[PDB]
RNA sequence: CGCGACCUCAGAUCAGACGUGGCGACCCGCUGAAUUUAAGCAUAUUAGUCAGCGGAGGAGAAGAAACUAACCAGGAUUCCCUCAGUAACGGCGAGUGAACAGGGAAGAGCCCAGCGCCGAAUCCCCGCCCCGCGGCGGGGCGCGGGACAUGUGGCGUACGG
RNA sequence: CAUCUAAGGCUAAAUACCGGCACGAGACCGAUAGUCAACAAGUACCGUAAGGGAAAGUUGAAAAGAACUUUGAAGAGAGAG
RNA sequence: CGCCGCAGGUGCAGAUCUUGGUGGUAGUAGCAAAUAUUCAAACGAGAACUUUGAAGGCCGAAGUGGAGAAGGGUUCCAUGU
RNA sequence: CGACUCUUAGCGGUGGAUCACUCGGCUCGUGCGUCGAUGAAGAACGCAGCUAGCUGCGAGAAUUAAUGUGAAUUGCAGGACACAUUGAUCAUCGACACUUCGAACGCACUUGCGGCCCCGGGUUCCUCCCGGGGCUACGCCUGUCUGAGCGUCGCU
């Protein structure tokens, strides 16, 4: 909703920042073992906890 | 169901004994710890006897064992009195004292 | 064999410690034997590797008496890079070949304040050991 | 336009801007961006000039 | 209708985020967390749920103070002293 | 006595456990009073208590409490033991004179339930199957 | 070019604070450079300036704390943060004096009947 | 874990086994059967002085 | 009909401390089932067990006899072997079920109240000065306050004093 | 006749330990096994919630990870290395 | 790995068995609720579905219009693939 | 003649069994056996030049200091660093510091609102505003001060 609390907004801010792809140069690190971002969240696919 | 001859047995395993089972795998480690503590205490008290204070000569109580003699808890107050030892000095010089034992013979 | 009850011989534990070793002991792990002349000049046998000392590779594809100066001690990969021990890649340019320091012998030591002190301690300990043995 | 700390109110923003850049400000409007940072728009005094103040700051 | 049609009415959150324990179990209408029981002083904890006990036991988080206490135990909780200066 | 707290007096089970009234709490009222005094004044240590009066519905006990952190207690031996950490909230664990009576602790043929320290200690020791290494 | 806590300690609080303020100004301009494109050198100097600020602050705080400890040396009451922080359980213990002192009856017992060192002939 | 890993053997049987093993080591057929390369050993119950 | 003493109470963001909550494998105090077995089932059994609550420590509890015995007597507690699947309990059915003595591990004993005697000898706190800081200690001084004769400390506890 | 002296209190050692810290070992298991978890696992995800809860190891000694030419818009090929 | 002994979580076609993979069915069912599209052009490698314009139609103000609450949480807006 | 189908082989796909490997477990044993109002466990939010997770850390924020070691870290950049007019890195960690909830502590929170006492600025010290700092929870002990009682008295 438009009417939201400061704590709810802070939580959504963290989620928005957390939902982004991995940096390109990470793959070049020694012993990376990480393919892509497994924790990617789509708003219409998976609904948030709150 | 019983089958042919055999003892009528009453196993006491109706009471979830699996949660309380004492395994003795630490028995040799316990023996070594006891031995090490023994050696450490004996080392600590260098000239004194390692085993402990002298215990009295005591006859066994019941009719099954009264022919036999073992060691008692400590020397009686009367024994100390007639031996000429103060009851507060006997323990320091290394004599076990059993105040609650009275002599009958 | 080994008698210390506090020192493990487990293969898995040893491999875990080796691959998770901190850098300051990765340096000790990445130690190389000295040349015969250095092992005679100083009464020490091996020496941990350094940025600017000159070695020669004794095993693998790049054996030879050529004296090459180290240019990189890549401790995370447990390798070092040597001047002319290199290999040309497809696009035209060239890179260095990772070489475990145990596969080289140090021929000249990058001396400074610290290396001489380390040599002194090692030689003193060796003298102490041999004089106890005699 | 500045990105200020999320806990600083408008009075603190006005004082901090005035002392940091030795300028005079008219008012401060404050909004928290969706990503969480607080963004403050600071109107300068008419006798002052945002363009050359931004020049001397180095954001131009 | 008990099926899909009734599912269109659910738009009022019953539970919400609890300030303690960070779980979406704080019953709004009852003012009590369903996981920790927040207004109550003691943590809501039960022996019939060992999995849930281990989900939040000590060490499942950060242990910011305990991981320094453990380190200090090996040297005996020394204070007011410093290593010998060079 | 202690009436069993069940709604409408229903204990769903075998008729042996159908009792609601005529049930007796296993700890005496004196130990209950000591427990309540200690629980309220948790900063203090319960020492003992004594009966002072009773009517049909109430019983009155006066309870002795010790401040473990007063200097008159800490600097005086023969009372330094009550200040040890293991001696806190003793009444909740039944270490007082009143709380000890309900445990059945003592010497004699009458006290074969508490050999080992407590009823649960004896029960554990008796019901644990000692599986040696060599059988 | 760097700043070292080793030689930062001989200074007075006033020039220490001035140095900290200069470092803060440098850091703020570095942040401006970061958000306005800047360059790699200016980007990398941010970490160095931040550690410099941390070193100056650490020296300031340590100097103040040891001065406060000196002031409260010998006083009966000290601030809690100046009191030892051993462990809550360990701070409630009885000190050495009151764990060592004994009753007059105990002292008389030990004076009269000490533990003798003895041995037994074979 | 309560599987009775340990077995107790009669002391007389244990000493019997020790006696049998000691006797068996004194037969060149048996020791060579173990493959112990006793070909130029001067005497099978090999005894040396205490200097060793 | 005001002023004092005592008693019993109240307040204080008073001076200085203490408790709370966590872990909970082990331990202590409670509360406490049913599934199950009895070829059904209600006593019984599962079981003083699971679940529930409270309180600790590196161990906890116990512990120096209102004991065991009946002997030519033993002698705090706790733990191991054995007694012993026994004595006993039990729709005397299913099932349940210890203790003493013996051998070991370890071994350590004690303190108050009271009865009395000693000019309250007793204790806390606050100041000043000195020696120490390391878990705040000591020494000295205070016609400094307070606790306390509704009883502090010393001797002294069933082993007599 | 024997035995002890209740209704007050303290006390180490032998004893326990599936939680914690740090270690050693194994006739155990070898990635559908062994802890649910060898891996960004109490993770992803599911339920309003109490709670439920996965799958998922291996290039090569070295990236030396395919330069360059060539068709297609690219995927993707064909040479070459 | 053979031989002598030792110890097993030791032998699979079934368990509407568990986990994983794969077939026939099968290029099959089906992509049929609420009237409807057409012409030219632009970009583009590629146009029945994009965009522009010209037509023809629908919602017909209790709308297929304009705004909000709750809920969603960046879906908003540019640019590129 | 072929198409289709069946069987067998060669090869190529799909699939990830088997075999080998193992910074993982499980079991046993040992030594310690340590949380918290001086603010714990837990949570939330943040901190990297380029960093989303895992890890680390708390506005001094992938860490400060100190001590040991002694030339790196590394995916790229950048940049110190005579390594003795003192030092990269890592480790140890005793000094310093440690945001917001949380027993959680001014009141209350799916919001927010106060009170007292100092300091600084507009004021030009007086009391309004802004900023900073310190207090403001409950129970309980000992003492202190202020007290209440046609409670028991004494003098008047
Ligand atoms: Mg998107
Ligand atoms: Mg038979
Ligand atoms: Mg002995
Ligand atoms: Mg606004
Ligand atoms: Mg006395
Ligand atoms: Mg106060
Ligand atoms: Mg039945
Ligand atoms: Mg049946
Ligand atoms: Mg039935
Ligand atoms: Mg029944
Ligand atoms: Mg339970
Ligand atoms: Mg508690
Ligand atoms: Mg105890
Ligand atoms: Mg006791
Ligand atoms: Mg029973
Ligand atoms: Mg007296
Ligand atoms: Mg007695
Ligand atoms: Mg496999
Ligand atoms: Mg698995
Ligand atoms: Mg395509
Ligand atoms: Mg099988
Ligand atoms: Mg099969
Ligand atoms: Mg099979
Ligand atoms: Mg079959
Ligand atoms: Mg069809
Ligand atoms: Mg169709
Ligand atoms: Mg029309
Ligand atoms: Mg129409
Ligand atoms: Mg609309
Ligand atoms: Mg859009
Ligand atoms: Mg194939
Ligand atoms: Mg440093
Ligand atoms: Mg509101
Ligand atoms: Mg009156
Ligand atoms: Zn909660």
């Amino acid at each position: 909703s438009s009417h939201k609390t400061f704590r709810i907004k802070r939580f959504l801010a963290k989620k928005q920042k957390q939902n982004r792809p991995i940096p390109q140069w990470i793959r070049m690190k020694t012993g990376n073992k990480i393919r892509y971002n497994s924790k990617r969240r789509h708003w219409r696919r998976t609904k948030l906890g709150l | 169901a019983p089958s042919r001859n055999g003892m009528v047995l009453k196993p006491h395993f109706h009471k979830d004994w699996q949660r309380r089972v004492a395994t003795w795998f630490n028995q040799p480690a316990r023996k070594i710890r006891r031995r090490k503590a023994r050696q450490a205490k004996a080392r600590r008290i260098a000239p004194r006897p390692a085993s402990g204070p002298i215990r009295p000569i005591v006859r066994c109580p019941t009719v099954r064992y009264h022919t036999k003699v073992r060691a008692g808890r400590g020397f009686s107050l009367e024994e100390l009195r007639v031996a000429g030892i103060h009851k507060k000095v006997a323990r320091t010089i290394g004599i076990s004292v059993d105040p609650r034992r009275r002599n009958k013979s | 064999m080994k008698f210390n009850p506090f020192v493990t011989s487990d293969r898995s534990k040893n491999r875990k410690r080796h691959f998770n070793a901190p850098s300051h002991i990765r340096r000790k792990i990445m130690s190389s034997p000295l040349s015969k002349e250095l092992r005679q000049k100083y009464n020490v046998r091996s020496m941990p590797i350094r940025k600017d000392d000159e070695v020669q590779v004794v095993r693998g594809h790049y054996k030879g008496q050529q004296i090459g100066k180290v240019v990189q001690v890549y401790r995370k990969k447990y390798v070092i890079y040597i001047e002319r021990v290199q290999r040309e890649k497809a696009n035209g340019t060239t890179v260095h070949v990772g070489i475990h320091p145990s596969k080289v012998v140090i021929t000249r030591l990058k001396l400074d304040k610290d290396r001489k002190k380390i040599l002194e301690r090692k030689a003193k300990s060796r003298q102490v050991g041999k004089e106890k043995g005699k | 336009v500045f990105i200020v700390d999320v806990k600083a109110n408008k009075h603190q923003i006005k004082q901090a801007v005035k002392k940091l850049y030795d300028i005079d400000v008219a008012k401060v409007n404050t909004l928290i961006r969706p990503d969480g940072e607080k963004k403050a728009y600071v109107r300068l005094a008419p006798d002052y000039d945002a363009l050359d103040v931004a020049n001397k700051i180095g954001i131009i | 209708t008990k099926g899909t049609s009734s599912f269109g009415k659910r738009r009022n959150k019953t539970h919400t985020l609890c300030r303690r324990c960070g779980s979406k179990a704080y019953h709004l209408q009852k003012s009590t967390c369903g996981k920790c029981g927040y207004p109550a002083k003691r943590k809501r904890k039960y022996n019939w749920s060992a999995k849930a006990k281990r989900r939040n036991t000590t060490g499942t988080g950060r242990m910011r103070h305990l991981k320094i206490v453990y380190r200090r135990f090996r040297h005996g909780f020394r204070e007011g002293t410093t290593p010998k200066p060079k | 006595g202690r009436k069993r707290p069940v709604p409408k007096g229903a204990t769903y089970g075998k008729p042996v456990h159908h009792g609601v009234n005529q049930l007796k709490f296993a700890r005496s009222l004196q130990s209950v009073a000591e427990e309540r005094a200690g629980r309220h004044c948790g900063a203090l240590r319960v020492l003992n208590s004594y009966w002072v009066g009773e009517d049909s519905t109430y019983k009155f006990f006066e309870v002795i409490l010790i401040d473990p952190f007063h200097k008159a207690i800490r600097r005086n031996p023969d009372t330094q033991w009550i200040t040890k950490p293991v001696h806190k909230h003793r009444e909740m664990r039944g270490l007082t004179s009143a709380g000890r009576k309900s445990r059945g602790l003592g010497k004699g043929h009458k006290f074969h339930h508490t050999i080992g320290g407590s009823r649960r200690a004896a029960w554990r020791r008796r019901n644990t199957l000692q599986l040696h290494r060599y059988r | 070019a760097k700043i070292k806590a080793r030689d930062l300690r001989g200074k007075k609080k006033e020039e220490l604070l001035k140095q900290l303020d200069d470092l803060k100004v440098e850091l703020s301009q570095l942040r401006v450079a970061k958000v306005t494109g800047g360059a790699a050198s200016k980007l990398s100097k941010i970490r160095v300036v931040r550690k410099s600020i941390a070193r100056v602050l650490t020296v300031i705080n340590q100097t103040q704390k040891e001065n406060l400890r000196k002031f409260y040396k010998g006083k009966k009451y000290k601030p809690l943060d100046l009191r030892p922080k051993k462990t809550r359980a360990m701070r409630r213990r009885l000190n050495k004096h009151e764990e060592n002192l004994k009753t007059k009856k105990q002292q008389r017992k030990e004076r009269l009947y000490p533990l003798r060192k003895y041995a037994v002939k074979a | 874990t309560w599987r009775r890993w340990h077995r107790r053997v009669n002391t007389t049987q244990k000493r019997y086994a020790i006696c049998s093993a000691l006797a068996a080591s004194a037969l060149p057929a048996l020791v060579m059967s173990k493959g112990h390369r006793i070909e130029e050993v001067p005497e099978l119950p090999l005894v040396v002085e205490d200097k060793v």
